């Protein structure tokens, strides 16, 4: 039998700064830095700074050279990492407890005080170049990143990865203003599992107090619509539509999730056909050949994406999306039943309970939660939001879809492929 | 001048290896013996002695 | 002031106009024998310092080819001759004795 | 399930193969 | 002020109980909401002849299609109507079954999981139309040069034996596996004393054992006169395969000896020697300053785009060696720095990698193990291979008493002078011959 289990603590000092921390009983300890620096705060003159600083990590700093960083993290099987969103950096540290006072150590040097050596900078160029072709494989993340070129016009439209013509010339000037102007204690939230509140307390009180000095408001994100295509003779044509949907954190963002789970998100049976999910039988009926279809949400602090993915052979692209399109549409003109909202209810609810079952995944929803809205919300009340959404909420999520201007993005043969006034 | 080889390593790796020279300094002692018939020792052998 | 000072100051005044290396235009770190440690150093230096090194570093070797010497005018004078390739060096053999202490262990 | 459905997320670590 | 050890001493107790049939339940209780539930069975391609090769990954597709009670997608819309998920694999020892779902979704999922492993009816259709799925498949993973190569590693290393068999079979046999056969290896191999009922998370044990003897009750678990498999130990063979094919870009190798078993305590400190040797990735931010020798070298001279050493664990055998992946100009210098560093363990380790090793294992162990489904996995495995689950403080206790004398014994016994297993696939004209490979085996100066 377990201990009682202890519930988080969580504590906003007076310098913007927040701190949050659970004392389990695990054997390892994790902590993370949360950071809204993501690749929005970017502009025109300094593109990809955010995809290299997330590249140098490992770099020399003001009290650890780059040589001490390597061998003292991996001398006590340690772990380094750095995640980043369009919004959020989140440098993230695990180890076993005995050492996560060395580990911390080594956090705050490489978040606060780095050198970016000009020959260091120099030679880690290239690898932006292996890092991008890596991701680039998969055709999904050419396909979102136009997607979000040809949604917005400026701030969310910047890609994580950095432009090609930009490969080697990142300078360490614009490494130092940015993090001298995004990485500071206003925008910042300190989390770990497996810690007492107390040292973590006593580290931002030490430490943390000296990255004052708020700035860069950026600008908000004004959707614009728009249609990007891109013939490569792919084996496939890849295919994203949706328009503006709503802002994370309001109360249309839930309808938007139910509206997710009711079109269908992804499948939950290996191998399996898909058989509650209305978006694939409606395609499956006059379409014999093989394709994937899945509703896509993309909700951001200020705006927010919703629509339809799809994979189908060059031939049926356009039976496919017009399928897909006229499913969205009956379900907007109000065919839609209540055990069919309760079954996505009962889906959503599992996704997220699922979700935070992980470490990883706890600490990603805190640091989220910490840094959206300053505080933590337990599960139990995100399940009662979720029960809360009415089907006429849901109803006016799809009308929503169906009016709005929309955003579409394409990859492969296109010469069936509609437009979008042909839709 | 040499005092970078004075640490835990490298006397680790020196009684690793002492018992891999002896035996080849066992091979090259014998080896000269042999190939110069060296009277002072191969008279002390056994069955090598009835060779003189 | 110290008077032992000053007779340092004095010996190594005398000793870098007897050294000869400033008739040919040259500085001290110009002459510095080139190994692994001095090779990392110069290959982080700036574009500019690195092509007034080759460029002194061509010319002293034009004017022995010819067995002649600058002018009395253009020789480097020995209170304007500041090292350049301090810092780089000190921090690449810093680097490198970080590197062995670690291997002892 | 290989149509995308949420948006990216980049993963870099020091001695983990990165990840999209 | 708690430590890493008072922490190992923390985790709950795995409850283990047996039915009058035989089946084995096992559960972990946690706090959790959510849970994971699923049956792992002692069947696989060992246990398939030549004649039904390939039988147990038929069966694996059609399990979720259709039972007597529950016939077409009705299963499918139960499993997907309560938000859980439904999951399975096979490989050539173990099959298993499992779902995720809330907590209080248990006594469904359960009642699933048996209507799954007794009454499935085969629908003539439904083989029908699997077969070319499971075709089609067999031309998609024709593609991936890392099962390829692995594949081959198996079908030379255990040659002639059980073993040597691929898990979904050959083309031919794919084509022709009637319906009785698949029912003979059904009625033959689910048996009750080779299932495990294996949970996780959020449930009493009282529950689950409950649970069983309402749905499992039911399973034969009396064998047939005199019938019960026996697996008879595997000859490993030194042998290369090379499959030169220049049309491919880059070169796949790996390379591997015979290894012990499952429960061979020197397992323990072959995984503290490959944690010396580490893996890599082209992706990798660490680069020159890297721990493992091989892994700077590699990064340092661009000398592969990744490697990884594994140890592959069977009945009484095993693979334990390396797998790496690099341009056609390159494959000489991987392989000699690779038994470079596998003849320097043997004959030089040193205390300071050893304790590296040892705390790269504790954090895998440690960081693995966390979640229900992982937790899940371990309970059905390790009641299969070990019967018992071993505590976290057992794992310690074994790492802890290996040094660098029990990794120099170990590695001499296992590398030092033994023959390999090759395979190699694509341009490897370069790929050295089984001769200079055998010969880079032993130190003339040793």
């Amino acid at each position: 039998v377990p201990p009682h289990p202890q519930d988080l603590e969580f504590t906003r000092l007076p310098n913007g700064l927040v701190i949050a921390s659970l004392e389990n009983y695990a054997p390892a300890s994790r902590i993370g830095l949360f950071i809204k620096a993501g690749s929005r705060y970017e502009n025109s003159n300094n593109l990809g700074t955010s995809h290299l600083l997330r590249l140098a990590s490992s770099l020399t700093t003001k009290g650890a050279s780059s040589f001490k960083i390597t061998r003292g993290i991996e001398a006590v099987g340690g772990k380094l990492s750095v995640t980043s969103t369009r919004e959020n950096m989140a440098y993230t540290v695990e180890c076993l407890r005995d050492d996560v006072d060395i580990l911390m150590e080594f956090l705050l040097n490489v978040t606060t005080a780095p050198e970016f050596r000009r020959w260091e900078v120099a030679a880690l160029q290239p690898q932006l170049r292996i890092d991008k072709a890596v991701a680039l494989q998969n055709p999904q993340a050419h396909v979102i990143e136009n997607l979000h070129a040809a949604a917005y016009r400026n701030a969310l439209a910047n890609s994580l990865y950095c432009p090609d013509y930009r490969i080697g010339k990142v300078t360490p000037v614009e490494l130092h203003d940015y993090v001298q102007n995004h990485f500071t204690s206003a925008r910042m939230a300190l989390i770990g599992l497996g810690v007492s509140h107390p040292v973590l307390k006593q580290v931002a009180e030490q430490f943390l107090n000296i990255r004052g000095g708020l700035g860069l408001s950026g600008a908000k994100a004004k959707y614009h619509g728009g249609e990007i295509r891109e013939q490569n003779g792919d084996s496939l044509v890849h295919a994203a539509l949706v328009a503006e949907s709503a802002a994370i954190g309001s109360a249309e963002a839930n309808a938007f999730s139910v509206l997710q789970h009711v079109l269908g998100a992804g499948p939950h049976v290996k191998r399996g056909s898909n058989a509650t999910s209305s978006l694939y039988q409606a395609v499956a009926k006059g379409v014999h050949q093989p394709f994937d279809v899945s509703a896509f949400n993309a909700s951001y602090s200020d705006s927010g994406l919703f629509g339809f993915y799809t994979i189908s052979q060059a031939a049926s692209a356009g039976d496919v999306i017009k399928a897909a399109y006229n499913q969205v549409k009956t379900i907007a003109q109000g065919n839609l039943s209540n055990p069919d909202v309760q079954a996505a209810k009962n889906k959503l609810k599992a996704g997220y309970l699922m979700s935070v079952e992980s470490s990883e995944g706890f600490l990603d929803e805190v640091g989220s939660q910490a840094l959206a809205a300053g505080s933590y919300t337990p599960p139990s009340t995100v399940l009662q939001q979720i029960d809360a959404v009415a089907d006429a909420d849901v109803i006016n999520a799809a009308k929503k879809f169906v009016s709005g201007r929309k955003s579409m993005a394409a990859s492969g043969n296109l010469g069936h492929t509609p437009f979008i006034d042909e839709l | 001048m040499l005092t970078r080889f004075l640490g835990p390593r490298y006397r680790q790796l020196a009684r690793n290896w002492v018992p891999t020279a002896s035996l080849w300094g066992a091979v090259g002692a014998v080896g000269l013996v042999w190939a110069t018939d060296w009277r002072l020792i191969l008279d002390w052998v056994p069955y090598i002695n009835g060779k003189f | 002031v110290s008077a032992s000072s000053r007779w340092l100051e004095g010996i190594r005044k005398w000793y870098y106009n007897a050294a000869g290396f400033n008739k040919l235009g040259l500085m001290r770190d110009d002459t510095i024998h080139e190994n692994d440690d001095v090779k990392e150093a110069i290959r982080r230096l700036p574009e500019n310092l690195y092509n007034d090194r080759v460029f002194r570093i061509k010319r002293a070797l034009d004017l022995s080819m010819r067995q002649q010497i600058l002018p009395k005018e253009q020789w480097t004078k020995y209170e304007e001759d500041k090292s350049y390739l301090e810092p780089y060096l000190k921090e690449v053999i810093r680097e490198r004795k970080e590197r062995e202490e670690w291997a002892k262990k | 399930g290989q149509a995308a459905g949420r948006p990216l997320v980049a993963s870099v670590s020091l001695n983990v193969p990165a990840s999209v | 002020t708690a430590t890493y050890a008072q922490a190992l001493q923390s985790v709950p107790e795995t409850q283990v109980s047996q039915l009058d049939n035989g089946l084995r339940v096992a559960s972990e209780q946690s706090s959790q909401p959510t849970c994971t539930v699923g049956v792992w069975i002692d069947a696989g391609s060992r246990y398939e002849s030549e004649k039904n090769n390939g039988a147990g990954y038929f069966v694996e597709h059609l399990a979720f299609k259709g039972t007597k009670n529950r016939p077409g997608n009705a299963l499918e819309k139960e499993v997907e109507s309560m938000g859980a998920h439904l999951n399975a694999y096979s490989t050539r020892e173990h099959t298993a079954y499992y779902i995720k779902a809330l907590s209080k979704d248990l006594p469904k999922a359960v009642e699933l999981l048996a209507d799954i492993v007794q009454n499935c009816s085969l629908e003539d259709s439904q083989i029908e139309k699997e077969r070319d799925v499971i075709l089609q498949e067999l031309q998609e993973n024709d593609t991936s040069m890392r099962d390829v190569v692995f594949n081959y590693l198996h079908a030379t290393a255990f040659q002639g034996t059980p073993l040597a068999q691929s898990v979904e079979g050959p083309s031919e046999n794919v084509r022709k596996l009637s319906r009785a056969d698949l029912t003979e290896y059904l009625s033959r191999h689910y048996k009750a004393p080779r299932m495990v009922l294996a949970a996780a998370g959020g449930l009493e044990h009282r529950q689950l054992l409950d649970l069983a003897q309402k749905h499992f009750s039911g399973l034969s678990g009396t064998y047939d006169e005199d019938a019960v498999p026996t697996l008879s130990p595997c000859r490993f063979t030194g042998s290369q395969i090379c499959h030169r094919e220049d049309g491919l870009p880059l070169a796949h190798v790996a390379i591997a000896v015979e290894g012990p078993g499952w429960a061979h305590p020197d397992n323990v400190a072959l995984q503290v020697a490959n944690a010396i040797i580490g893996h890599y990735d082209c992706t990798y931010g660490g680069g020159a300053h890297l721990s493992s020798p091989l892994a700077s070298i590699a990064a340092t001279n661009k000398l592969c785009q990744s490697f990884q050493t594994f140890n592959i664990c069977y009945a009484d055998t095993g693979l334990l060696g390396a797998h790496f992946v690099c341009d056609h100009m390159s494959i000489d210098d991987m392989m000699f720095v690779l038994q470079g560093q596998w003849m320097r363990l043997c004959t030089s380790a040193t205390e300071s990698e050893v304790l590296r090793g040892k705390n790269l294992l504790r954090n895998a162990l440690v960081s693995h193990l966390d979640g229900t489904t992982p937790v899940c996995e371990d309970i059905g495995r390790s009641l299969l291979t070990y019967g018992r689950r071993i505590p976290l403080a057992e794992w310690e206790s074994r790492i802890a008493e290996v040094d660098a004398r029990v990794v120099r014994e170990v590695c001499s016994k296992y590398f030092y002078d033994q023959c390999p297993a090759v395979a190699g696939f694509g341009p490897i004209e370069q790929l050295p011959d089984y001769n200079r490979i055998r010969s880079g085996m032993f130190w003339l100066r040793f």
